[PDB]
C-alpha cells in the first residue's frame, strides 16, 4: 500500500547540512512524504542514513 | 500575482540575497508608471457599461450566425452570460492595470482558459471581437501613456486567447 | 504572494465588483509615496551586516547562557546558524517592506518556523529577543536623515515596526 | 528553480516549463502529451518536485524519448545527463545501470537515479534538476567535462 | 552580467514567454536611472586617481602594521597591488552604475572573492576601508540622485567584503 | 491494483485453499460476458467529454453559487480544475467497470480525495452532486442499444451504478 | 507507433524480460480482432472519395456561414484543404483500423492538433461534423464487428477534437 | 498482481487516458481464452492429489540421495513439507490460468524465491523436477489449448526457478 | 517501435496514399499466421535457459581461450555478462519474432553494439558464433512438434533464421 511518514530534523540532520554546507535552500524541518510498499524500505534507510528523524508513519 | 513587486522580490528570493539596485530600478518604474495605469482604469471602471453593450454588439455583428436558434449566441440567457463575461475580461483588465502586471488577468482569465473555452464550446474569436471593440474604444476616453497601459493589458488578454 | 495592490485586487474580486474610487485614490497615493518605499529598502539592505551583528552583540551581551558550553548557540556552528537565521529574518522583513504586504515573510518564512525550533530544541523566545534587536538596529539605520532628502516617513517606519514584531510574534 | 509547497500559479507554470525543458531534453512536447493528473498531484502536495521527476522519467514520453529506440549506453548516459545533470565518470556506471535494468527493471534503473545520494544532495525534493558537470564536481574524473 | 534588462529577459526566457507590462515597465525605470547612473560613473571615472590614493591612503592610516618591513603592505610591488585593487573595485562600481546592475561586481570581484581572498591572506577589512574613503568623497563628489546609485553599488561591494 | 480474478485469487489464498467449482463457474460466466462488458466500457470512453459537459451543465445550473465570483468554480483556473476532476472519476469508474471490482476507484482516485477537498474548501457535496449527474448521462449513454448485438444488461448497468455511487459516497 | 503488439514489447522490453502468457495473450487478442478490422479498412478504402464529399458537404451543411465570403470556407482553394484534411483523417482511422490500435491517429493526428488547430484558425467542431458524417455512413457500409470497429476510431479521433 | 486486464488499466492510469481499442482488444483476447485456461484450471485442481504425491515420488526418484539420514528429505516433517511445497506451486498455478497471467505466481513464489531458498538450503532442482513431472502428467491429462495455457504457466514456474 | 503493419502503414503514409488491397491482403495473411507465430515465440521464451546452456556450452568447448585466465569471459563477473549479453540478444530476437519486424532488435539490441564490444575487448566473431549456436538450439526447439498443432511453419522457421543471423551480422 501507501504509507505516510512524518519527518523531522533535531540536529543530526543539521550537523550534516553544517559540516558539508548548505548546498540545495534551506526548508523547514517538519514535512510528510507520502511513499508506496516498494519504496518504503529504501525512504526509511536513507531517511535514518541522513540523521532523519521519523516521528510517526500511517498506512493508507 | 506576477507584477512588478512581486517578479522582484521573487527574483531575489529565488537565489537568497537581499533587494538591490537591480531591483529598486525596477520598482521605480512601476511606481512612475502607475499613474497613467490609474488614469485609464479610472477611465474603463467609468465607461464599463457603454463598453461592455458595445462589445456585445460587437460580437453579434461579426458573428450573425450566433443569435439565429440552436446557437450559443441565442436566447436572453446566453447573452446575459455574454455581457457577464465581457464585464469579468473588463474588470480583469482594470484589476492588471492597477497592479501595473498581467497577474489578474493570468490568473483569473489566462490560467484555465483554453480548457474551459474547449469545455463548453466557447469560440476565443467571439471574445478577440469584444476585446478589439474595447481597444477601438479605448483609443477614445484616454490619451498618451494611458492609452498605452490600456491597450497592452488589452492586446496581451487578445494574444491569450488567440 | 501578494502586495498591497494584488492584496486589493484579492478583495475586489471575492466581492466581485471593479475597485472603487477610494480603492484607486488609496493605491495611488502608495505608489506617489513608493519613492520613500524605495529608500526604506535601500537602507535596509545596504547595512543588513551592520544589523545583525549589532543585534548579536546586544543578544548575546544579554543572553549570555547562549553562548556557553551547552547554550543553544555554543557549538561554533550552532553560532552560524543563529547568524545566518537572522539574515534570513532581514530579508524577508526587507522583501514585506518592500511589497508593502507581511504576506511574502509568512508564507515563506514564518508558516513552518515555530514547528522547527522546537524540534530542534530551540529556545523560541531568544529569537523573538533577536527580532526585536534587529527591529531596534534596523529603525536606527532607516532614521538616517543623511543621505536622502528630509522628510516625513512614519508611515513606513510603522510598517517596518509591524513587520519586525509580526516575525517576532510568528517565531515566539 | 525551487518549487515549495504553497506556491502561486506563476512560480508552477514557470516550474513546469522549466522541468519538461530539461526532462526531456529541450525536446517538444505536445499538449496531448502532458501529464496533467502528475501535475494536479504536484500542485497538491501529494508528491514533490522529486517525485514528479520520477514520474516523468517513468513515463511513456520519456520511455519512447530516451530508452525505446536506444541502446542502453544511450539511454545511460542520457539519464545521467538529464537526471544528474552530470555525464558518467567511468564504465562501472554503464555495467551498473545495465545490470540493474536486466536484473530488475526500468522502474529501478530510475529510482536509482532519483533515489541517489547525488540527486539528493544537488537538488534534493524541491529543485529541479540543472546541468551541474559544467563546474568542477567534486569525485569527477575530468573526462567528465 | 545580471542587470535590470538581463533580469528581465532571463525571467521571460526560463517562463517561455514573451516580455509584457511587467517587464517593460522595469526596462522603462532603468531606462530612466540611466541618467544618474551614467553621470554618476562619469563624475568617478574623472576623479579616478584622487579616489584610488585617497583610498589607500586611508587603508594605511587604519592599518599602521602592514607597512612596516615584514608583511603585506611593505614594498613598491605590495603597494602598487593596493593601488591596482582600488582601481579594480572603482572601475566595477562605474560599470556597474552605467549597467544599471551589480552584475559587473558580481561576475568579476564578488565571484570567488572569499578563496581568493583566503589564499593570498588579503584582509578584507583593507578593502572595506578602501570603500568606505570611495564612499566619503563620494558623498561630496556627487550630489541628489546620482549619489544614491553610487552609494548603493559601493555599499554592495562592501556587504560582499563583509 | 486488483480486479474479480485476483479477488477471487486472494480470497482464496487467505484460506489457502484451491479455487471452488462454484467459483469457477462465476469466473467462467464473467468471462462469458466479457464481450458484454467491452461494450459498456466503450460506450464510457467514447461519450465522455459528453457526459462531462452535460453533467457540468446541469451542476452550473443547478447551484450557480459556484460559478460567482467566491464560489470555488469561479476563475477559469478552478473551473477547469472542477472540469478535470469529473474528467478523471469517470475515467477510474470506467477503469471499475472493465476490471469488475472497485479497487483502482479505491486506491487511485479516492485515497485522500476528501480532505483535499476540505482542505481546499471544495464543497464535497457539489462533487457529489457531479458524480451522480454524471451517472446519469453515462446511464442514458450505457443503454443506447444502436451499433450493438441486443442482449441484457442489467447487472452492467446496476454494477456501474454501484461504482458512481461509491464514488461519490467516498468524496462526499 | 503504438499497437497491441508494440505496448506487449515495449512492457516486455523495460521490464527485462521475455514474453510471457499475459503479453502472448494480449497478442492472440489482436490477431482475431484483425479480421473486422482488415474488413473495415478494405471497405472504408473503396469508397473514401464519397465519404469524403459527403462529409464536406455535412460540414457545409452544419456552418453555413463558413462558405460566405471572408470566412475559411470561401474559395476553391480553401475546400480543396477541406476535402484534402477529410481525406487525411479517413487515411489515419484506416491506418488505425489496420494497425489494431490508436497509435496512427496519435502519432499523425492528434499530436499537435489543437496548436495547428489554433494557430491557423481552423475549427474542431468542423472536423468533429465530418466525422459525425463519417460515422453516421459506416453505420451503413459496415456491420457486426467491422462496425464497432470503425466506430471506436473514429470515435477515438472525434474525443481527440473535443 | 499482473494479469492482462490489470495490465490494460495500468498502462492507461499511467497515461491517464481512457481505455481505447487497444486496451479492449487485449481485453478480448484474455476473455477469450479465459475458456480453456479455466478448463485447464479445474483439471489441474481435480488431480490434486495424484499430482503431488507423483511429482514428490519424482523427486525422490532423481534424488535418491535426499532421502537418506543427515540430509534435508529425510524425516516425516521434511516429507510432509515436500508435500506442501509441491501442493503451493500447483495451487499457484492454477491461480496463474484462472487469472490469465502469471501474476499470482510472481507475487506469491517468484518474488523473494532466491533468498528464502538460499536460507533454507532448498535446492531448486527439487522444485524443478517436480514441476517437470507435473508437466509430464498435464500432458495427458489435457489436450489443446488448455494443455497449451497450463504447459506455459508451469514452464514459467521452472524458467523462475532455474 | 515498428511491426510489419506499422511498417507498411509509414510506407502508405509516405506516399500519402491508403493502403492497398494487395498490402491488406498481406497483414491479412500474417493475421492469419499470427497463432504460430506466437507458438514460435512462446517455443523460444519457454525454452530460453536451456537454448542460453546450450549455446554457453558449445561455445566454451569450442574455444576454451574465453575461460582462461587472460580470456575475455574468464572471471566470474565477465561470464556472468556474457551469459547475460546471450540472453539480452536471445530476448530481442523472441521481440522481433512476435512483432514480425527486425526493428526493434536494430534499434535496442544492436544500435551500437558492435564499437561496444570493440572497445571493451570482446572479441565480435566469438560473440557472433555464440549468436549462431542460439540460433542452432533455436530451431531445434521451434521444430518440435510435441505439444502444438502438426503444420507448416516453415517461413516462421527462416524469418527467426535471419533474426539471429542479422544479428550475428550486426556484431560481427
Ligand atoms: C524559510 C527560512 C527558514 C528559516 C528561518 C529556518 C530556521 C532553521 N534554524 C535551524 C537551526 C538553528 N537555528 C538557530 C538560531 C536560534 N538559536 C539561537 O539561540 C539564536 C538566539 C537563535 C537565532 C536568532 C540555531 C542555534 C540553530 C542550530 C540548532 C542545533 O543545531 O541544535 C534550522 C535547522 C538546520 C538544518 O536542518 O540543517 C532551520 C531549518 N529554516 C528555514 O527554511
Ligand atoms: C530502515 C529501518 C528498517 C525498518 C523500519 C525495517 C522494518 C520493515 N519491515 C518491513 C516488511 C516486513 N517485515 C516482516 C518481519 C517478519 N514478520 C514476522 O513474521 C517475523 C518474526 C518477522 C521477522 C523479524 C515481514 C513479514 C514483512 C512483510 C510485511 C508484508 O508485506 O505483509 C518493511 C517494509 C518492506 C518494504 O515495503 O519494502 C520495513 C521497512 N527494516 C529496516 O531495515
Ligand atoms: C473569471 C473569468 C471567467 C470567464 C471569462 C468565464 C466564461 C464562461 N462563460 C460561461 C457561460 C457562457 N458564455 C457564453 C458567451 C456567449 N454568449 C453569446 O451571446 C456570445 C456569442 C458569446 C459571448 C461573446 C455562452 C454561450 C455561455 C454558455 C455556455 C454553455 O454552458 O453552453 C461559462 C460556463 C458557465 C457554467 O458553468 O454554467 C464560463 C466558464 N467564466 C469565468 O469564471
Ligand atoms: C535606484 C533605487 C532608487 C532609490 C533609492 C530611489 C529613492 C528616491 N528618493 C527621492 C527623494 C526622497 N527620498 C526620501 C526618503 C526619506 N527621506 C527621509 O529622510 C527618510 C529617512 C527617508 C525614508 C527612508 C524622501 C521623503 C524623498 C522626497 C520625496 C519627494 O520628492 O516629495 C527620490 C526623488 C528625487 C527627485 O527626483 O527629485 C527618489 C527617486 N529611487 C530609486 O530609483
Ligand atoms: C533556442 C530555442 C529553441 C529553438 C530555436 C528550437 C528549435 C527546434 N525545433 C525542433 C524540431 C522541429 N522544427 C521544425 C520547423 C521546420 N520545419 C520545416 O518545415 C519549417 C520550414 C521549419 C520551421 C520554420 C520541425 C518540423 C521540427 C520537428 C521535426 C520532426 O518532428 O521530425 C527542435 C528539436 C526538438 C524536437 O524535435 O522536439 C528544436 C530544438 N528549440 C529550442 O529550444
Ligand atoms: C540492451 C542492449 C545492450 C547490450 C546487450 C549490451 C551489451 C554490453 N556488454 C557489456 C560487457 C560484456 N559483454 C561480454 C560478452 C562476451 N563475453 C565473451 O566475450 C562472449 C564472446 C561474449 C558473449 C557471447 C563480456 C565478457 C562483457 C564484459 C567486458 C569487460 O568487463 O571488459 C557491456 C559493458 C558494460 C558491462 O560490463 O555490463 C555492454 C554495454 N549493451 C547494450 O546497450
Ligand atoms: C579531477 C581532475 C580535474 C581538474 C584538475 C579539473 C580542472 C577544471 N578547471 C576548470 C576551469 C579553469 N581552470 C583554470 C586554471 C588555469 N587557468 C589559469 O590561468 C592557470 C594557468 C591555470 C591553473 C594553474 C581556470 C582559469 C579556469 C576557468 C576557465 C573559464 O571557465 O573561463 C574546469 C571547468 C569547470 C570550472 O570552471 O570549475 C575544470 C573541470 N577538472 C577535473 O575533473
Ligand atoms: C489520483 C487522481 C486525482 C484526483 C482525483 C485529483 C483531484 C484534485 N482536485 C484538486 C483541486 C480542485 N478540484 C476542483 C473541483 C470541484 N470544485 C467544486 O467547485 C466543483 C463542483 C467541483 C468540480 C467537479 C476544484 C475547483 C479544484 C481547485 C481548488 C482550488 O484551487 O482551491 C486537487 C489539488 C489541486 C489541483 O490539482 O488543482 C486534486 C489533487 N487529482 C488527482 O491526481
Ligand atoms: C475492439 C473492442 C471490442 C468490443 C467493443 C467488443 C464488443 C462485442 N460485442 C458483441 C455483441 C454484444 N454486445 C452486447 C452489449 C449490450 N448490447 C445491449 O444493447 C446493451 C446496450 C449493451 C450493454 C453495453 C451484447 C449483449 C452482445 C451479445 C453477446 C452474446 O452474443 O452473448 C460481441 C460479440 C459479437 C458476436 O459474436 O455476435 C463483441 C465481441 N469486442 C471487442 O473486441
Ligand atoms: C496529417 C493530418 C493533417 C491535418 C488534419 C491537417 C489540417 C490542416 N488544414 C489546413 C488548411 C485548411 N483547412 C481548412 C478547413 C476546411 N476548410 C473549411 O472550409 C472547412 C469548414 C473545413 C473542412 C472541415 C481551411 C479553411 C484551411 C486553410 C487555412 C489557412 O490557410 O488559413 C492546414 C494549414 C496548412 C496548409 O495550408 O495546408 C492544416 C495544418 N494538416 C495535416 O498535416
Ligand atoms: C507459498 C510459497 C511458499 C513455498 C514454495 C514455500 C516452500 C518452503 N518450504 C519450507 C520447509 C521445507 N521444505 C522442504 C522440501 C524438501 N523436502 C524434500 O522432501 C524435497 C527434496 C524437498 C521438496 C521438493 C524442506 C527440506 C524444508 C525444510 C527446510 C528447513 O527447515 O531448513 C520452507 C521454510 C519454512 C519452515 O520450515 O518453517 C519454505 C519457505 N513456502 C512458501 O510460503
Ligand atoms: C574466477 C574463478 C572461476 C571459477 C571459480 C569458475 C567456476 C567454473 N567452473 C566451470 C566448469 C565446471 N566446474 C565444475 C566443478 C566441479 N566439477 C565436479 O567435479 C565438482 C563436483 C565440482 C566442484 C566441487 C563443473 C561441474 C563444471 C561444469 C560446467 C559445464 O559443464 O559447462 C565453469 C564453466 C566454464 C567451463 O566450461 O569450464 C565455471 C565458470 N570459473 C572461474 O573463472
Ligand atoms: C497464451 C499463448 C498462446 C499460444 C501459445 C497460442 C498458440 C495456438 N496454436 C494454435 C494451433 C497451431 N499452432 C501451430 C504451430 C506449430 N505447429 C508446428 O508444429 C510448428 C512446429 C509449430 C510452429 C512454431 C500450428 C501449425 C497450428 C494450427 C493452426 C494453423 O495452422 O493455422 C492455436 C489455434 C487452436 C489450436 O489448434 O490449438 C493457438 C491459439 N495461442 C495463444 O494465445
Amino acid at each position: 500500500r501507501i504509507y505516510k511518514i512524518t519527518v523531522s530534523e533535531a540536529g543530526a540532520y543539521a550537523t550534516n547540512k553544517h559540516r558539508t554546507g548548505y548546498r540545495a535552500p534551506i526548508r523547514q524541518s517538519n514535512y510528510t512524504l507520502t511513499v508506496p510498499y516498494d519504496r518504503f524500505l529504501p525512504e526509511m534507510i536513507r531517511l535514518h542514513q541522513s540523521g532523519a528523524k521519523i516521528v510517526n508513519v500511517t498506512s493508507v | 500575482s506576477r507584477t512588478v513587486i512581486t517578479e522582484v522580490i521573487a527574483t531575489a528570493d529565488s537565489q537568497g540575497r537581499f533587494l538591490n539596485s537591480t531591483e529598486l530600478q525596477a520598482a521605480f518604474g512601476r511606481f512612475e508608471r502607475a499613474v497613467p495605469a490609474i488614469e485609464a482604469a479610472r477611465a474603463l471602471t467609468k465607461n464599463q457599461d457603454a463598453l461592455v453593450k458595445g462589445a456585445v454588439q460587437a460580437v453579434f455583428k461579426k458573428f450573425p450566425y450566433v443569435t439565429q436558434p440552436g446557437e450559443k449566441g441565442y436566447g436572453d440567457s446566453n447573452q446575459a452570460k455574454c455581457a457577464r463575461d465581457i464585464g469579468y475580461y473588463l474588470r480583469f483588465i482594470t484589476y492588471s492595470l492597477v497592479a501595473s502586471g498581467t497577474g489578474p488577468l493570468d490568473d483569473y482569465v489566462i490560467a484555465g482558459l483554453r480548457e474551459v473555452n474547449r469545455a463548453f464550446n466557447l469560440n476565443p474569436l467571439w471574445y478577440i471581437e469584444a476585446l478589439n471593440y474595447i481597444k477601438g474604444e479605448t483609443g477614445k476616453l484616454l490619451s498618451g501613456q494611458s492609452k498605452t497601459e490600456a491597450l497592452l493589458y488589452i492586446d496581451h488578454a487578445i494574444n491569450a486567447l488567440s | 504572494m501578494n502586495d498591497v495592490f494584488t492584496r486589493a485586487i484579492a478583495q475586489a474580486d471575492l466581492k466581485g465588483s471593479f475597485l472603487l474610487e477610494s480603492d484607486l485614490d488609496k493605491l495611488a497615493s502608495f505608489a506617489k509615496e513608493g519613492v520613500k518605499r524605495l529608500d526604506a529598502v535601500a537602507a535596509l539592505t545596504n547595512n543588513a551586516p551592520a544589523i545583525i551583528s549589532d543585534a548579536a552583540h546586544k543578544l548575546f551581551a544579554e543572553q549570555q547562557e547562549l553562548i556557553q558550553p551547552g547554550g543553544n548557540a555554543y557549538p561554533h556552528r550552532r553560532m552560524a546558524a543563529c547568524l545566518r537565521d537572522m539574515e534570513i529574518i532581514l530579508r524577508y522583513v526587507s522583501y514585506a517592506l518592500l511589497a508593502g504586504d507581511a504576506s511574502v515573510l509568512d508564507d515563506r518564512c514564518l508558516n513552518g518556523l515555530r514547528e522547527t525550533y522546537n524540534a530542534l530544541g530551540t529556545p523560541t523566545q531568544s529569537v523573538a529577543r533577536a527580532v526585536q534587536l534587529m527591529k531596534d538596529a534596523a529603525m536606527v539605520h532607516l532614521k538616517s536623515t543623511a543621505n536622502v532628502t528630509v522628510g516625513d516617513c512614519s508611515s513606513l517606519y510603522s510598517e517596518a515596526a509591524t513587520y519586525f514584531d509580526k516575525a517576532a510574534a510568528s517565531i515566539a | 528553480i525551487n518549487l515549495r509547497a504553497p506556491f502561486t500559479s506563476e512560480e508552477f507554470q514557470g516550474a513546469l516549463y522549466a522541468i519538461y525543458r530539461h526532462i526531456f531534453g529541450n525536446t517538444y512536447v505536445m499538449e496531448s502529451e502532458r501529464p496533467t493528473t502528475a501535475e494536479s498531484q504536484l500542485k497538491d502536495g501529494r508528491i514533490t518536485v522529486r517525485g514528479f521527476i520520477r514520474l516523468l522519467a517513468k513515463s511513456e514520453v520519456y520511455k519512447s524519448r530516451f530508452f525505446q529506440k536506444t541502446s542502453q549506453n544511450r539511454f545511460i548516459e542520457l539519464s545521467h545527463k538529464l537526471l544528474l545533470g552530470r555525464a558518467p565518470y567511468d564504465q562501472a556506471e554503464i555495467s551498473y545501470h545495465l545490470d540493474l535494468w536486466n536484473t530488475q527493471g526500468y522502474d529501478a534503473e530510475i529510482d536509482s537515479y532519483v533515489d541517489s545520494e547525488e540527486y539528493l544532495d544537488f537538488f534534493g525534493e524541491d529543485t529541479v534538476p540543472y546541468f551541474r558537470g559544467f563546474k568542477y564536481q567534486t569525485g569527477q574524473s575530468a573526462e567528465g567535462f
